[PDB]
């Protein structure tokens, strides 16, 4: 009889290519609903959305992880560490392959990656390698889409296939607040949400996926048995 | 003595040596630093001059004068404050430059490059 | 009793803090009923030179279908991050007493007794220096 | 001991009553295991060795110096109405107890004269409170009565002196992590510890950095060209890596003695044995009972605490 | 113990209100007596026998007034709950953070003239901290003996 | 894992980021200590550092403080810490950094209930 | 110049005329002790034991203005800068700290802090220098004087450096005439440059015209004994009786804090003077008025922080505090008790200003100055 539930986006800043922020508001929520919505949405956003990333890097003519290469200022382990931060997008479950074959004194960035048709990078200037002298540099990579943090074994040696324990975190941070509405006798409350993502997704999409994963999870009970 | 490198590059010269340097023939810009030990801001000036003397390896000559030793000579050079630098052109046609205060090193570079 | 609190008044307010805090919070909540959410949540939303009163809100609702829920949402759309972060103190479960989030800088500086005599610029470094 | 740059420095400055021609841990009395009122400017009073040999092995004060005749000396500022030239002297224990060494301040004014204000002092082997007019010497250094380990504790004046021993002893067991990070709050002595640890690579000549590779740095200055080889990966006596890293890029200049390359747990020109982490003090579920900590997953997938250990098997 | 939660800040170490007067008055009698001691009014033993007695009486008066202060003004102070409930922390131990640590002892017996008139919250001075190290050493030459 | 003030510890559990208390800006806590350890060992010097660390993390500045700063003033460390906290709370609009009713403390929430722990908790960056 | 509608703001404005410079120490003499010509790591030992003229060394007028505005007052600066990067950064530094720059004139003819001289080898082989082109700071003409700062400002403050250049002599005298026509006081600071430390008679001839126009004068202890008699006032200081002391204080060989009588400073006194201040560093401040005189007692401490102590800029803070309390409290002129009470704020500011490296980096705040004043002085004094 009094008002209807409304939700809207009140702010969205693009601080950088791989960092996006978004604040949202909900309208006349009666008691108890706001806390449940806020806590469920925070948990879902922190641990339900899935984001693809590089999981295994294969290099040519390299003995081990802690080795040096002529003409490269960055050690191999440094290259793995720098390679873990590359952000990617996809929507299909399954592992894929990728490669990077670059010449010598260039300076290698994230735009030098070669990607399958359905995978694209979001930032295009993330430093991944620095080159000084002319040496042909060829590295193969594997891309995977999982949920949450996963740790992999060092198996599948080949010449060298170093597995990077990539973190599947598309949402950097989440916050919420439950204010008061002062609706006379009836106690209403205003709920504010706040999402920081890393550019793999965007607000109003991470929120969508996080709501849908939750409504996935709550569902078995509706069926009888 | 060629075995261990000198910690400080700026060489302290007396008044007469400075007179000989200015009077005699030169081919590189000359820097004259006025300083005293009791001086407050002169430690920073000494550090900046030491840094500047490394970038300009052989293209400039940097010397310093202690006003506690040569006071009348410093007074004659129209010095009215301790953190003072004198830029001397390698040619007698161009006039000298007097800079007062704790000037930044970049302006010093501009002074002895674009004006000397 | 006089101009400055005495050592007994302070040690008594230390015992009865929560009563005064509850009175302040009750007054702040009671303000919402008369004022209305629209005008109450406008002190922290600067750069919205509207009406903020539940007399012309009804006039706007008669002019356009927006009720006293979409005008509030519209004002809460030019808030800026800092103003929202400060406004969050009126949260239903944080409950900052109104006196705390409105004290002047002079009053807050008296908690530790003014600036330090030894300047803090001697301690401050830069996290990106060698 | 090469666990971390701190331990290399700490090991060199040690004193012990043990060894040939000295006392042992069994036939040592209890008075020899106490702080005499003379190990003040010379021997740290809160850094010793726990166990049976307690009070027999200690460290040196930061400003301490072995003077003539093998006597430890400490600096003190002489107060006299002549203004000689250098007002600081290196006092020996024999000349220490016959002077009145103030440790107070001149920030106190009464309706009379300032020279009758009272400050604590140290005459003979006691602690008096005297007027400013009968003060012969005045210690002015904060890092004068402590050692290297005890001077790395911020706000040490707020910690009980009982805990200082183990606060100092738990910094020599730190593991140099893979990537280092500087401390937000410190005492300012980390810079000199890093300088003197020997882990760094300091320039021995002037000039410009004309070549850098992650195996070497080549500098050109005053004609000759100097090559400095870096330490890429090595093994410590306690099975820990020692990984250096260049600091200044190509083309820039360095004076003598300035830093050229970093080292293990030495980000910047400063010592760095740990990481800054958000912390909340609260009993969570009994999982922090007694002295238990409850860390999060963020410390294991961002490599916040991750170190390389190299073991040497010889056959 | 979680839902309620407890923590130790800087303003929860609640020094009793009357310490401002007692320490000031204790300093006055130490100033007057040490000023008359130079006039020949009193001898050395009397000066020694009093500088030990003001700071012992004052310190033991703050300690006995700690709980009545806590139990009436701030019954739920985190330091009070931790110690009064018997979980962890003696009355003497709380007195070190709140109150006075005065009258430490020289290793060969005997008290030291200089009293530690500052908390651990306020922060000891250089001479006061060094005095507190005398009792620090004979805390580890005891656990090993 | 050990601090610089003699507060040692044994890691007991490792929790996912969604299962830990978060401040009023949503940032999950990275480590949880036991408060009772402070009255026992009597090392208050950590708490100061704790609070001060927070200020640094919110101001991009590092402090190099010599010991025994209580010679210039009375309770000088308190002035330093509280002034830095207020400056960090004012320059960056985070009114939870310096709560002017229990300075240095703030009311954190529960990571698995969305409820505020009933009493304010001291947080920092040690 | 009469354009205004509403009354002026609460803190009266201060007029700061001179040259804008960064970290400048005018007063230079021959120090007896030197600490190594190369190693600057040990030069700080000359800050614990100053050469008795750099005990509280004053600096440029911009430093005084910055210290005054940082103490809770309001100041404006008149000067000229070049169209350089240094000139554009000096005004930025002054603007960042609420110093009004409405009267700072930018010009392109001359360069900031750079003056062109010429080598003029004389008889024998002693070189000389003659100013061919003047520096930007000392190139202000009377036409470009902001006739709004002068009208509003209630105290006109300038230092003796402007007396070393020809054009600024006329410009300064014109500004003084304008300010006096508008009813403002004249504050004279005697931070003597090096060339003015040559002889007493020449300096007295040089500064007489400016001295006779001043309403308030502030000089150091050495800048007064130099102006009256250096040899006599140095022989009087180092004197101990051959047989027996006189009272008892003479039997303790304490430092010499001599309060000059009104018959010794009479040659430096005139009818228009309202105050004469002689500062022995931050230790003591002797104040002389038309009807009374006295000494305010203070202290100093640079060994409290031996590694971050730098006496440069303390005199500017002392003068700025004096001006701030003069403008805030207008009853100090004829009340000795209020005068003594309000003159300890300046001492506290001067004490704080010596605890950090850099003249402008660590000027104290008003709250910090009040805190130190209350912590050092007994409640009866403060």
């Amino acid at each position: 009889s009094t008002q209807t539930l409304q939700w809207k986006c009140v702010e969205s800043r693009t601080d950088s290519k791989c960092l996006h922020y978004g604040r949202f508001i909900l309208s006349p929520l009666m008691k108890g609903q706001a806390d449940t919505i806020g806590i469920a949405m925070r948990r879902a956003l922190l641990g339900e959305i899935e984001g693809t990333c590089i999981t295994r890097a294969k290099s040519e003519k390299i003995p081990h992880e802690y080795s040096t290469i002529l003409g490269i200022q960055e050690s191999v382990h440094e290259i793995l560490m720098n390679l873990k931060e590359i952000v990617l997008r996809s929507n299909l479950y399954g592992t894929c392959e990728a490669s990077i074959c670059v010449r010598g004194p260039r300076g290698v960035t994230a735009q030098d990656i070669i990607l399958p048709p359905y995978v694209e990078i979001v930032d295009n200037t993330q430093h991944i390698a620095s080159l000084t002298e002319p040496i042909d540099l060829c590295i193969g990579l594997q891309l995977e889409r999982n949920r949450g943090y996963h740790i992999k074994a060092p198996n599948n040696f080949q010449d060298g296939s170093f597995p990077i324990d990539a973190l599947f975190m598309p949402v950097r941070n989440v916050n919420h607040s439950i204010h008061s509405y002062g609706n006379g006798n009836e106690k209403q409350e205003i709920l504010f949400l706040e999402i920081w993502t890393n550019g793999s997704l965007t607000p109003k999409e991470a929120l969508y996926e996080a709501s849908r994963n939750l409504i996935d999870l709550l569902i078995p009970f509706l069926h009888a048995e | 003595a060629k075995h261990v490198r000198e910690d400080y590059l700026v060489k302290k010269l007396s008044a007469n040596e400075i007179t000989e340097l200015v009077r005699g023939e030169r081919n590189v810009p000359l820097i004259i630093d006025f300083y005293a030990t009791w001086c407050g801001p002169c430690i920073l000036m000494a550090q900046e001059l030491e840094m500047l003397a490394v970038e300009y390896e052989k293209n400039a000559m940097i010397v310093k004068v202690d006003t506690d030793d040569e006071y009348e000579f410093a007074r004659d050079m129209q010095v009215r404050g301790l953190p003072t630098l004198y830029f001397i052109s390698p040619d007698p046609n161009k006039d000298a430059i007097r800079t007062e205060g704790l000037i930044p090193i970049q302006m010093m570079r501009d002074i002895l490059d674009n004006d000397m | 009793y006089g101009e400055q609190p005495t050592l007994t008044e302070t040690s008594l307010y230390r015992a009865r803090r929560h009563l005064f805090k509850e009175e302040r919070l009750k007054a702040e909540q009671e303000r919402l009923e008369k004022i209305g959410p629209m005008a109450f949540y406008s002190e922290w939303v600067k750069a919205w030179k509207g009406d903020t009163s539940r007399e012309a809100i009804q006039k706007h609702f008669e002019e356009t279908g927006e009720d006293e829920n979409t005008q509030l949402i519209e004002m809460l759309s030019h808030q800026t991050d800092r103003e929202y972060r400060i406004m969050m103190g009126t949260d239903i479960r944080i409950r900052r007493d109104p006196l705390a989030m409105r004290m002047r800088e002079d009053q807050i500086k008296e908690i530790w007794g003014g600036d330090p005599v030894y300047p803090t610029i001697n301690y401050i470094q830069d996290p990106d220096i060698v | 001991d090469r666990t971390n740059p701190l331990t290399q420095i700490v090991h060199g400055r040690k004193l012990s009553y043990l060894g040939p021609g000295g006392l042992t841990g069994r036939t040592a009395s209890f008075r020899i295991r106490d702080i005499h009122p003379s190990h003040y400017g010379r021997i740290c009073p809160i850094d010793t060795s726990e166990g049976i040999n307690v009070g027999l092995i200690g460290s040196l004060a930061i400003h301490a110096r072995i003077g003539p005749w093998g006597s430890l000396e400490s600096p003190y500022y002489e107060i006299s109405e002549r203004s000689k030239r250098v007002q600081m002297l290196y006092l020996s224990p024999s000349r220490d107890e016959y002077y009145m060494l103030a440790s107070g301040n001149s920030l106190a004014l009464n309706q009379g004269i300032q020279e009758e204000q009272v400050v604590p002092a140290r005459y003979r082997q006691e602690f008096l409170t005297i007027a400013w007019e009968q003060v012969h010497f005045r210690s002015i250094f904060s890092f004068q009565y402590f050692s290297i380990g005890a001077s790395l504790i911020p706000f040490i004046e707020h910690n009980d002196a009982n805990r200082a021993l183990m606060s100092s002893n738990m910094q020599r067991q730190a593991v140099p992590l893979s990537q280092s990070e500087k401390c937000i709050v410190g005492t300012g002595l980390e810079r000199q510890v890093a300088l003197d640890s020997g882990v760094l690579a300091i320039a021995e000549h002037e000039g410009k950095i004309i070549y850098t590779n992650t195996d070497k740095i080549v500098l050109l200055g005053n004609g000759n060209t100097v090559s400095i080889p870096l330490v890429m990966y090595q093994r410590s006596n306690k099975n820990t890596c020692m990984h250096q890293k260049p600091q200044i890029p190509r083309g820039k200049c360095v004076k003598k003695g300035q830093i050229l390359a970093d080292g293990a747990a030495t980000v910047g020109g400063e010592l760095a044995l740990g990481k800054n982490v958000l912390v909340a003090y609260m009993p969570w579920e009994g999982y922090n009972f007694e002295d238990a900590v409850l860390i999060s997953e963020r410390l294991v997938y961002e490599d916040i605490y991750t170190s390389f250990h190299i073991r040497k098997y010889e056959i | 113990a979680t839902a309620t939660s407890i923590s130790l800040g800087i303003d929860d170490l609640l020094t009793i209100p009357s310490k401002g007067w007692l320490v000031q008055d204790a300093e006055q009698q130490s100033l007057i007596l040490e000023k008359h001691h130079h006039y020949g009014n009193v001898h050395a033993v009397e000066k020694l026998r009093q500088s030990i007695e003001i700071w012992y009486s004052t310190s033991e008066y703050l300690r006995q007034e700690m709980n009545p202060n806590f139990r009436m003004t701030d019954p739920y102070n985190p330091v009070h709950i931790m110690s009064f409930s018997g979980a962890r922390g003696n009355v003497s131990q709380v007195h070190q953070l709140v109150g006075m640590r005065g009258l430490m002892s020289d290793p060969q017996g005997q008290m030291i003239d200089l009293p530690i008139q500052s908390n651990l919250r306020e922060g000891l001075s250089l001479t006061e901290y060094i005095i507190s190290c005398y009792g620090a050493r004979k805390g580890v030459v005891d656990t090993a003996v | 894992v050990a601090g610089r003030h003699g507060n040692k510890g044994i890691i007991s559990r490792i929790l996912l980021r969604q299962d830990m208390p978060y401040l009023q800006d949503g940032r999950p806590v990275d480590m949880i200590f036991n408060p009772l350890g402070v009255p026992s060992r009597m090392n208050v010097g950590q708490i100061f550092e704790c609070s001060l660390g927070l200020a640094g993390s919110l101001l991009d500045r590092h402090y190099r403080i010599a010991p025994f700063d209580e010679r210039y003033e009375q309770e000088a460390s308190r002035k330093l810490v509280f002034s830095e906290l207020y400056e960090a709370s004012k320059q960056t609009a985070n009114p939870w950094v310096f709560e002017p009713e229990y300075p240095g403390k703030s009311r954190i929430f529960d990571g698995r209930t969305g409820d505020p722990f009933e009493q304010p908790v001291i947080i920092g960056n040690p | 110049d009469d354009g205004m509608d509403f009354p002026y703001l609460d803190p009266p404005l201060i007029c700061c005329f001179g040259a804008v410079q960064k970290e400048f120490v005018p007063s230079v003499r021959v120090s007896e002790h030197q600490m190594d010509p190369d190693i600057y790591s040990g030069w700080k030992m000359m800050q614990w034991n100053p050469p008795e003229f750099g005990r509280a060394p004053g600096g440029p007028v911009s430093n005084v203005a910055i210290s005054h505005v940082r103490l809770g007052g309001r100041a404006a600066v008149i000067g000229k800068v070049g169209e350089d990067d240094f000139g554009e950064e000096l005004v930025l530094m002054m603007n960042k700290e609420n110093v009004q720059t409405r009267a700072v004139k930018f010009d392109s003819n001359v360069k900031t802090a750079c003056s062109y001289m010429r080598v003029k080898f004389s008889d024998d082989g002693k070189m000389k220098m003659e100013t061919v082109k003047e520096a930007a700071e000392d190139s202000l003409v009377a036409s470009e004087l902001n006739l709004a700062v002068l009208k509003e400002a209630r105290i006109f403050h300038f230092n003796s450096e402007v007396l070393t250049s020809p054009s600024m002599n006329t410009t300064l005298f014109r500004a003084i005439k304008l300010s006096k026509k508008f009813g403002g006081l004249v504050f004279f600071d005697l931070n003597l440059p090096l060339p003015l430390w040559k002889s007493r008679d020449e300096t007295r001839e040089v500064i007489k015209q400016a001295w006779e126009e001043a309403n308030i004068i502030e000089v150091s202890r050495e800048e007064l004994e130099f102006l009256l008699d250096e040899d006599h006032y140095e022989r009087r200081k180092n004197y101990r009786p051959q047989y027996y002391s006189e009272n008892y204080e003479q039997s303790k060989n304490r430092r010499d804090y001599y309060h000059y009588t009104r018959e010794e400073i009479s040659p430096l006194w005139h009818d228009g003077l309202k105050f004469l201040f002689v500062t022995d560093g931050t230790l003591r401040i002797h104040y002389y008025a038309p009807s009374f005189d006295g000494v305010v007692v203070g202290t100093e401490d640079v060994l409290i922080t031996p590694f971050t102590c730098d006496r440069t800029g303390s005199g500017d803070a002392v003068v700025a505090g004096i001006m701030r309390k003069l403008t805030s409290h207008p009853e100090m002129y004829e009340d000795q008790d209020v005068l003594e009470r309000q003159l300890r704020f300046s001492i506290a500011a001067g004490i704080i200003s010596q605890w950090t490296i850099g003249a402008v980096r660590g000027f104290p705040t008003e709250s910090a100055t009040q805190n130190l004043k209350e912590q050092v002085y007994v409640p009866s004094m403060w």
